[PDB]
């Protein structure tokens, strides 16, 4: 959570990086969300969330691999789908 | 010591050319020298191919593996035709070979 | 966490998980897999009915009959050890087969131990066979431990040593439960040989070109396929316990014994048959067991003989057919060794048993040179 | 000196895997008791009264 | 000679049954683990 508060205010830093979320914030957002709302909704995140949140999209799904170069090791699909899941869970 | 053309020549191209097509090694895309048995004098040859023959015969074999197992085949129009057929591999064998060859005369001494 | 570190898990992950197997092999390669599942079936039915069985003179053909009528399941167990036994030479002629065609011989040590595999597995079935005390269980006993009397000079010695005394009797019996029951405990132990060997190189495969190009973890893929495969050992093992329990099994080993009177027409198993073929054909004696020595020996005179500058067969139209002319000999030979030493069936005999090692010794090997001077190689 | 497992993130630890530790009892009281037949427990299933009295 | 006879035929009924099930359903797993090889393409991009 800290590590994205961090990251949240060190990066709005100076009028570039602040204008490039105001102008793209409205593009997708719609409004600008102010610091204070993304600060509530970090606040809400607990090991809970992060289960739920997680799970939810990684758990037993199928993933998309990009591989480049000596990549012989690379493990096979099935191999990596495997890793997906956890059988004691 | 040259001229000569034959009928009887055009019949053993003949046979040969029956017996590549009946070996079917060109259904799968390959060429005569990538089905090769590797051993030693082999390995070598492969070994001192340059990059690009070198990359081509494991591109070809790579493709042949999967048809085989798919227990496919490449369309008509694809199979390697005999007289198309590139020895790429056999000077550098033969180069290899009697190197062996002379390596072993001189053992002999 | 990790097969990979644990001294024990990293056998078993460099063995049956990560091992790199060729993205090709066929079904034809199931049958190794399958002949460890045959070792391990023989394993378990052969000690359950050992808890049972008697390896006295008088008791042996009627314990076995208790199991059969009086222990509970004996029956579908001693079906499943004989029929095992059946299915064991099923694969092995399959797995050398399979070796033949697509020249996996080339793995010298892997295929010398495959030999020894062989050998092993035969002396084995061949004690196993005897421990019933059948008709042809002591005639079949009979027969094939004379062979050893053809030997020159110490070969009476040697009979009479093996017996423990002047013919196959109550000493013979006991030693062959022994022997019988310690050998597949060895068997086991070269075949994991055998493996070792083996993935040194890696499994060959049907192109009889490296598949380093186009490996794939044995992992997902030939767990599954050995999987599958095992199912099907599995049905074909039933149907015989399930629906034809007597079948392969001689009608004359259900009465018990006889070193006074020899069965009219003794007949071998199955998986003997042709082997029985070669060693009757000549009329000698020891050339007789000399040939049927040499019938199997041969296995490892193959390597030699290879000729061809391609591994497979696959690419070989011409020695394809001198292959199956092999097999359609082999097939002649089991048909004959069934049969009465008698006219059509002598010369027919004698016609396949110089076709097996004229095939072998020379045909095969000079097909595989027109074959590369047909190519320009 | 097995307090090296104590403290707040051990019991939150503990608590994620209790579900899947009962659940794991659940499969194994189930399974010992299908593969031995349990006379006992399983007189007691609805279906399964394979056994008439 | 043989008083199994009834018991290993009505065995070997449900190893016929057993089978008809088992077997579809193994085969059908063993495809799809090697889907992804089956339909796997291939393309050679040389310089
Ligand atoms: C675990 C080691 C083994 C043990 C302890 C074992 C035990 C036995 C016993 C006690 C018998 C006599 C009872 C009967 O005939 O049904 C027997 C017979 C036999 N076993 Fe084994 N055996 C073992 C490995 C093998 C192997 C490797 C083979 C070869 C595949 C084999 C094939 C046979 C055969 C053909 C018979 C004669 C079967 C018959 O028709 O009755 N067994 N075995
Ligand atoms: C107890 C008997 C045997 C056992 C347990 C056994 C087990 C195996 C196993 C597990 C494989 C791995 C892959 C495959 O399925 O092909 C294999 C491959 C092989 N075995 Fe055996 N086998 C036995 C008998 C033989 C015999 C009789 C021979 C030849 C006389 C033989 C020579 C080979 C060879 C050459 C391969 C090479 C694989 C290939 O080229 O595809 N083995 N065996
Ligand atoms: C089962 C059998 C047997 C088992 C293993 C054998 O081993 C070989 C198999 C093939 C090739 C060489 C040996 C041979 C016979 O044991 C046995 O008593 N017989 N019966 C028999 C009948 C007539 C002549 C000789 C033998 C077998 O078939």
């Amino acid at each position: 959570k800290n590590l994205l508060r961090n990251a949240l205010v060190s990066h709005l830093d100076g009028t570039t990086p602040v204008c490039e979320d105001i102008g793209r914030s409205l593009l997708t957002y719609g409004r600008r969300i102010p610091l204070a709302e993304w600060e509530s909704r970090i606040a809400e995140v607990d090991a809970r969330v992060v289960r739920e949140v997680c799970s939810k999209y990684f758990y037993d799904q199928c993933p998309a691999v990009a591989g480049f170069g000596p990549i012989e090791q690379l493990p096979d699909y099935n191999r990596i789908r495997s890793g997906m899941f956890w059988l004691r869970f | 010591g040259r001229p000569a053309v034959s009928a009887s020549s055009r019949w053993l191209e003949g046979i040969r050319k029956w017996y590549y097509n009946a070996a079917g090694f060109n259904k799968l895309g390959l060429m005569r020298d990538d089905t090769i048995h590797e051993n030693d004098d082999v390995k070598e040859a492969i070994r001192r191919l340059p990059e690009n023959l070198y990359d081509d015969r494991v591109f070809r074999i790579k493709r042949a593996l999967d048809l085989s197992m798919r227990q496919q085949i490449l369309p008509k129009e694809q199979w390697t035709k005999y007289e198309e057929d590139k020895s790429y591999l056999e000077p550098y064998l033969k180069e290899v070979i009697r190197e062996r060859k002379e390596r072993e005369e001189w053992a002999k001494k | 966490n990790i097969r990979k570190s644990h001294p024990l898990m990293k056998i078993v992950n460099n063995a049956f998980i990560d091992l790199p197997a060729p993205s090709n092999i066929s079904s034809w390669w199931n049958f190794g897999s399958l002949l460890g599942i045959c070792l391990i079936l023989q394993i378990l039915t052969g000690l359950f009915l050992a808890m049972h069985y008697t390896s006295d003179t008088t008791t042996a053909f009627s314990s076995v009959t208790h199991i059969c009528r009086d222990v509970n399941y004996g029956w579908i167990i001693r079906y499943m050890h004989a029929n095992g036994a059946s299915m064991f030479f099923i694969c092995l002629y399959m797995h050398v087969g399979r070796g033949l065609y697509y020249g996996s011989y080339t793995f010298l040590e892997t295929w010398n131990i495959g030999v020894i595999l062989l050998l092993t597995v035969m002396a084995t079935a061949f004690m196993g066979y005897v421990l019933p005390w059948g008709q042809m269980s002591f005639w079949g006993a009979t027969v094939i431990t004379n062979l050893l009397s053809a030997i020159p000079y110490i070969g009476t010695n040697l009979v009479e040593w093996i017996w423990g005394g002047f013919s196959v009797d109550k000493a013979t019996l006991t030693r062959f439960f022994a022997f019988h029951f310690i050998l597949p405990f060895i068997i086991m132990a070269i075949a994991m040989v055998h493996l070792l060997f083996l993935h040194e190189t890696g499994s060959n495969n049907p192109t009889g070109i490296s598949s380093d190009v186009d490996k794939i973890p044995f992992h997902p893929y030939y767990t599954i396929k050995d999987i599958l495969g095992a199912l099907l050992l599995i049905l074909a093992l039933m149907l015989l316990v399930l629906f034809a329990p007597d079948l392969l099994g001689d009608p004359d080993n259900y009465t018990p014994a006889n070193p006074l009177n020899t069965p009219p027409h003794i007949k071998p198993e199955w998986y003997f048959l042709f082997a029985y073929a070669i060693l009757r054909s000549i009329p000698n004696k020891l050339g007789g067991v000399l040939a049927l020595a040499f019938s199997i020996l041969i296995l490892a005179l193959i390597p030699l003989l290879h000729t061809s500058k391609q591994r497979s067969m696959m690419f070989r139209p011409l020695s394809q057919c001198l292959f199956w002319a092999l097999v359609a000999d082999l097939l002649t030979l089991t048909w004959i060794g069934g049969q009465p030493v008698e006219h059509p069936y002598i010369t027919i005999g004698q016609l396949a048993s110089v076709l097996y090692f004229l095939l072998i010794l020379v045909l095969m090997p000079t097909a595989g040179t027109i074959e590369n001077k047909l190519l320009k190689w | 000196m097995l307090t090296r497992f104590l403290g707040p993130r051990y019991r939150q630890l503990a608590r994620n895997w209790v579900p899947t530790a009962q659940l794991w009892g659940a499969v194994g009281a189930v399974g010992l008791v299908w593969a031995t037949d349990w006379r006992l427990i399983l007189d007691w299933v609805p279906y399964i009264n394979g056994k008439f009295k | 000679a043989e008083p199994e006879h009834d018991h290993r035929k009505r065995m070997g009924l449900k190893m016929l049954l057993m089978m008809g099930l088992l077997l579809p359903l193994v085969y059908a797993m063993k495809r799809h683990k090697w889907s992804v090889l089956k339909s796997r393409k291939l393309a050679y991009r040389p310089p």
